[PDB]
């Protein structure tokens, strides 16, 4: 009895009216059960539309407005504004589609049934409006920080994006430094510019902003929460060495490692450098490389033997702590970026390839390692053999690539074919008369100045074998390396001697990426990567809510690909914060918990993870995360009980819906 | 002539803008066929279908989006696992199943929609009023 | 040590654009979408389907394409092209050309005086007038009117009218009346706005392969180019999708895909670069050329097929695997039979080494991508160089691939580089985040 609906229908200027009887519908809808006032107008579009309904709703104090109109896709924002001003809630209102749906497909010898079908879905509206409710809008808080995983060239463009926009955002570092992968390269494809050199200025630069928190050496524990608020819990593993800051709150006033180096000077332990791929010796207490952003000497408590001679060649200073263990750090932020980057792949398997057995076989990254000047020897590339400088150099392509057999990846690794030729270009400009020798199966030169690059390697004499290698045997006089392919243009089989053999092996995720993933509830993808929002039109986030990707963690690229994903994630991260509120959906799904029987079933059918089972009065139900729902409906049409509220499309209304199709 | 009573229920994001394209490619159909537009047609409950059928609808066509390409990801597998156990149900319990049928029609296509318009004004015709309405319902 | 205005504007309204648009109207910044075209979808909205997924072009784009036009905080002038920019960092004075659009949108119309709305976008207009054009969103294969829109998913759904065709015989003022959103009078708008920050997105157009002749594209009728092909396969082309011969509309069930078309050449005819997305739309539609017509068969032409990304080469697998045939050789010569204009394609199959000659009901030329006309002219009404390969360039090729030399402009999209839509859109968001770093610090120093 209470609810007043008003229908106004328009003829759209002799788009509806040519098809069917407006007057008809008008009359019609004058004796349906809640109706208070039915008018018709040419353009109710138009300002004098609105005009017309503002003045119904507030001469006959309608409840809800229904509109026999066009498409709601097309002017349903413009009549919820309409209504709005005039008194009602936005969410009152409710449209008929009679023109995309009735009178443009049924305009020839089909009059009558027209105007009944328009009756119909009059009816139809009219029933679905009378049980319509205020939905106010409402949206949670954001808190104002931001977190970035992985202090590689995405990472930390994605912080020094962030904080150059006025957010304070902590990067956290697995190593002791931040600089990543791009840090291990000797030269840049197609530039050939230093990697170091245009990586220092953005280390120096996270280094000494005041909005970034560098927290190195230290990892993720867990995480809970959503994209208001993520409570994450990390630890600082334990470095051995204090920070001039550590030391000053720690109460002496002698600084903390200052960089000197005298530790690693007189310390008696040896072991290998995993930034040089394990070709080169460091101490227990050490630093990757000279130029390692945060210069304060770690010490490898697993490999020190406590003999307590870097204390002593530290004195005055005290930074060394040899008894210190892993802190627990519980850090508040509103939204997370991941940048965990990749790895090798391991080719010590397809055995064809002697990568493990034959000493001369090298992977890419050794390779780079061994032709920078800050590598294990003088950038002079040498076999691993003998120390002798080869003349004779083949890369393999595709290695363990674009492979259905179950061993390799099936994937291409998008940048192997770009740095093998910045490989050849290194060794046949540094070592005179040396001949670079590419077996390749798909020359892949897609990007910027890449063709080019290409074109460049060929004319400075860079062979191309067009032919998978099929296997590699080795002299045992002399460790050469016979490498049998097919040479496929040309058709022929061959065998080229080189003194070195560099494998283009595959690139997969980091160890201990798939785990984190799973800690933020990010699912991967079928190459094992980490999944997208959307593949096409949204690179960057992922279906958790506040949760963004950048860089080879999300697949492999470029570093210049890389930036773009990062700084793209950082301005899909920034949005919200700067905002300050994330706006709820209209229509979330409630729970009403007196009819919740804690069956659980509904909590694994949301594809965002909103429905989760908790305890309330002391009875386990059903709890919403209205911030990561969305208004699919999923869980409502499940739940035997009807104890989920699909607020706006909610079981009664529907079956009204379906009630007055069938009425008269 | 007796007139053939279909009730369509077809999500907001893929279904509903095909048959917005059909209407504005000016695609003619026959007028029988009225929709429900919920948001997903994951929403679209067994109880919902039942309850056409209990009402007296002589045919049920519920439209949503190719697989892979749902607006939120996973509602048509929760729909397509539903109306295959509502098949059954229909086949079970003595009701012609072929009186309903679920369709996955995107948002570029128009003309398919007015052909399944076509087709299903068809087979309604063809099966008769559900028996249903003379039984004591 | 200068204040910075807290607008923005973006020049181009392609995914590249838009994107930026929407990321930076999210940050809260007040934004300015320009485009040329009537109409902002751009270049993706004339696709059909989407490598690798497959999914339909305007499905995807259509919710973000809503977006934009409801948005507040972006005022959206299509049909506009951009004067003079003079200025700095701090302020840029930017004037704008509002071109004739010859009809009113409603606010216009109420500004204008009159209580009648402007084009709600019925299309009766259309329907009466007698001037029969190509039309450039299909370029030259269907007929438009002189009052017109390119297609029926269009954001601004608002009926420009072409002027230099247009012959005002007024008979749409008739079908439009007691609206009077028709005012064939109206001439040039010439507008003034202060921006902070620029955003240049402009896209790319098709490299012109009339040249090469030892393919006919303009000699014979059953040679098309890559979008032709796009525009021919989508249900809402020309045709209802159905592909056929533009010599007889016969339904073909042969189709040649010649890859690198103008592409990776040093003639000084084509361009000596990769296109980089040319091997996978030549894959897509290879699928559904194999899809939609049952029995025909594709063959690919190709040299050094390239699908490097995120499941590209397992969508290069799938197209094998469905029966697409991979021949590893450049296209020497086309000649034609003048009875049935079928297409001998004369190569080697360098892998077998054997000189082929294959016949093909079609053929599709995956032809080299280029700037837009007109790019050069804004490029440097912006102060923004030229890349060797002729491309827009950025700061510094690796670790800013987004901004310019001068100050306060920013890259987005294919201006800077061919790119795939994911690229594109990446790309996108990092020059909104590049642009707002200034305007929400509001100050900037020199
Ligand atoms: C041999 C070789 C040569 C190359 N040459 C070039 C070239 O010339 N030009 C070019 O443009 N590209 C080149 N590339 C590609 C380039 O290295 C990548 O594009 C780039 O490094 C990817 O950036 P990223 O920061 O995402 O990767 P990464 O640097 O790997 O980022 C990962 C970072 O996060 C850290 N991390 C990982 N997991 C965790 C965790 N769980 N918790 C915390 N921190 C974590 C890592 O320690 C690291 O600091 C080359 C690649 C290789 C292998
Ligand atoms: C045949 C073909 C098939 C493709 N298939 C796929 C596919 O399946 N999947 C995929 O991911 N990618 C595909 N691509 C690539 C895709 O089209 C591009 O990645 C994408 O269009 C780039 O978007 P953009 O906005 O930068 O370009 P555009 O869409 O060209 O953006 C330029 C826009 O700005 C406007 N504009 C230009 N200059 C000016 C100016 N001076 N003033 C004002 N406005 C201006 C233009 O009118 C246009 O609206 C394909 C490309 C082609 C050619
Ligand atoms: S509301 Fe819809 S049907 Fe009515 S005049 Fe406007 S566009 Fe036409
Ligand atoms: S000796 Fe002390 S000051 Fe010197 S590098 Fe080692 S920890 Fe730092
Ligand atoms: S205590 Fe450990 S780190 Fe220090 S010198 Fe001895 S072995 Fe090296
Ligand atoms: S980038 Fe080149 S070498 Fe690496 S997998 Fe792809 S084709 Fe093979
Ligand atoms: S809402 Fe329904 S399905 Fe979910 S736990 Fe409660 S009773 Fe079970
Ligand atoms: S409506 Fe969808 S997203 Fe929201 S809680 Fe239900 S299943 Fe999850
Ligand atoms: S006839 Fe008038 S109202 Fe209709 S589309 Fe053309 S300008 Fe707009
Ligand atoms: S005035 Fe121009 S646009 Fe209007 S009907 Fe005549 S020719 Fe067509
Ligand atoms: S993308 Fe493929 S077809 Fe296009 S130029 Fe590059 S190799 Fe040739
Ligand atoms: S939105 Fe249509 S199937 Fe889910």
């Amino acid at each position: 009895t209470e609810p007043r609906i008003g229908v106004f229908v328009c003829h759209c200027g002799t788009n509806i009216a040519g098809s069917m009887s407006i007057d008809d519908v008008v009359n019609y809808a004058k004796t349906l059960p809640y109706v208070a006032v039915a008018d018709q107008y040419q353009y109710m579009c138009s300002t004098p539309g609105q005009k017309k309904i503002d003045d119904a709703i507030k001469e006959y104090n309608l409840t809800g407005v229904v509109v026999a109109a066009c498409s709601p896709r097309l002017h349903e924002p413009t009549f919820r504004t309409a209504t709005k001003e005039g008194g009602l809630n936005p969410f009152r209102f409710e449209m008929a589609n009679i023109r995309e749906q009735n009178s443009w497909v049924h305009m020839h010898g089909m009059w009558d049934e027209a105007t009944q079908k328009a009756k119909d879905q009059v009816r139809m509206a009219v029933a679905k409006a009378a049980k319509l409710e205020d939905l106010v809008p409402k949206s949670v808080p954001v808190e104002k920080t931001a977190m970035v995983v992985g202090g590689g060239v995405a990472g930390m463009q994605a912080a020094l994006d962030l904080a150059s926009a006025g957010i304070k955002t902590y990067l956290i570092e697995r190593t002791p430094t931040i600089g990543g992968r791009m840090s291990q390269l000797d030269k840049t494809f197609p530039t050939l510019d230093c990697s170091q050199c245009i990586l220092t200025p953005k280390m120096v630069d996270v280094g000494r902003h005041p909005n970034i928190e560098m927290m190195t050496y230290t990892e993720v524990e867990k995480v809970e929460g959503y994209i208001g608020n993520f409570d994450v819990t990390l630890r600082k593993k334990a470095r051995g060495v204090l920070t001039p800051t550590e030391a000053t709150a720690k109460g002496i006033v002698g600084g903390g490692c200052n960089g000197c180096g005298d530790c690693s000077a007189v310390c008696p332990v040896i072991k290998p450098n995993p930034f040089e791929m394990g070709m080169a010796p460091r101490k227990a207490i050490y630093i990757y490389h000279a130029q390692v952003m945060p210069l304060i000497y770690t010490v490898d408590f697993d490999s020190c033997v406590k003999c307590g001679l870097c204390v002593e060649a530290c004195g005055d200073k005290k930074a060394i702590d040899l008894e210190m263990q892993d802190e627990f750090i519980t850090v508040k932020v509103g939204t997370a970026v991941l940048a965990t980057g990749y790895e090798l792949f391991p080719i010590e398997n397809k055995r064809e390839w002697g990568y493990k057995q034959f000493d001369n076989v090298i992977n890419a990254l050794e390779f780079e390692r061994l032709i920078c000047a800050s590598g294990p020897t003088g950038g002079h590339l040498v076999r691993p053999s003998d120390g002798k400088t080869p003349m004779k150099v083949g890369f393999v392509l595709c290695a363990g690539s674009r492979d259905n057999t179950g061993i390799g990846k099936p994937y291409c690794s998008r940048f192997c074919c770009m740095y093998s030729l910045k490989h050849a270009h290194q060794i046949m400009e540094k070592i005179p008369g040396a001949v670079a020798y590419l077996f390749y199966m798909d020359i892949r030169s897609f990007g910027k100045m890449y063709e080019e690059f290409y074109y460049r390697i060929q004319h400075e004499g860079a062979k191309f074998i067009r032919g998978r290698v099929a296997n590699v045997l080795e002299d045992k006089e002399t460790k050469n390396l016979h490498v049998f392919t097919e040479d496929t243009l040309l058709g022929r089989p061959v065998d080229v001697e080189v003194d070195l053999l560099v494998l283009a092996a595959a690139v997969q995720p980091n160890e201990g990426a798939n785990e984190l993933r799973k800690k933020f509830g990010v699912s991967a993808s079928q190459d094992g990567w980490m999944l997208e929002a959307h593949p096409k039109l949204n690179p960057c986030g992922t279906t958790t809510a506040g949760v963004f990707l950048a860089g080879v963690c999300q697949g492999p690229k470029d570093i210049p690909d890389t930036v773009a994903q990062a700084e793209g994630a950082a301005s899909a991260a920034s949005i919200p914060i700067h905002m300050g509120e994330v706006e709820l959906e209209p229509y979330f799904a409630m729970c009403i918990d007196e009819l919740c029987a804690g069956c659980g079933m509904c909590v694994n059918l949301c594809p965002y993870s909103a429905l989760s089972l908790g305890e309330k009065n002391g009875r386990t139900v059903m709890v919403v995360t209205e911030a990561k729902c969305k208004g699919c409906g999923t869980c409502g049409g499940f739940c035997p009980g009807g104890a989920i509220k699909m607020q706006h499309f909610t079981t009664p209304q529907i079956v009204a819906q379906i009630d007055a199709f069938f009425a008269g | 002539d007796w007139k053939p009573q279909i009730l369509a229920i077809i999500c907001n994001w893929c279904s509903y803008a095909g048959a917005d394209l059909a209407g504005g490619a000016r695609i003619q159909y026959p007028p029988t066929v009225r929709a429900i537009r919920v948001m997903c047609t994951g929403r679209v409950d067994m109880l919902f279908i039942l309850k056409a059928f209990v009402e007296g609808a002589d045919g049920v066509l519920v439209s949503g989006c190719h697989f892979g390409d749902c607006h939120y990801l996973e509602g048509n597998y929760k729909a397509a696992k539903r109306m295959f156990m509502i098949k059954n149900l229909l086949r079970n319990i003595g009701l012609d199943d072929r009186r309903f049928r679920m369709t996955f029609v995107s948002a570029s296509e128009g003309a398919k929609w007015g052909m399944v318009m076509e087709d299903v004004t068809n087979t309604i015709k063809e099966l008769g009023p559900s028996p249903i309405k003379e039984f004591k319902k």
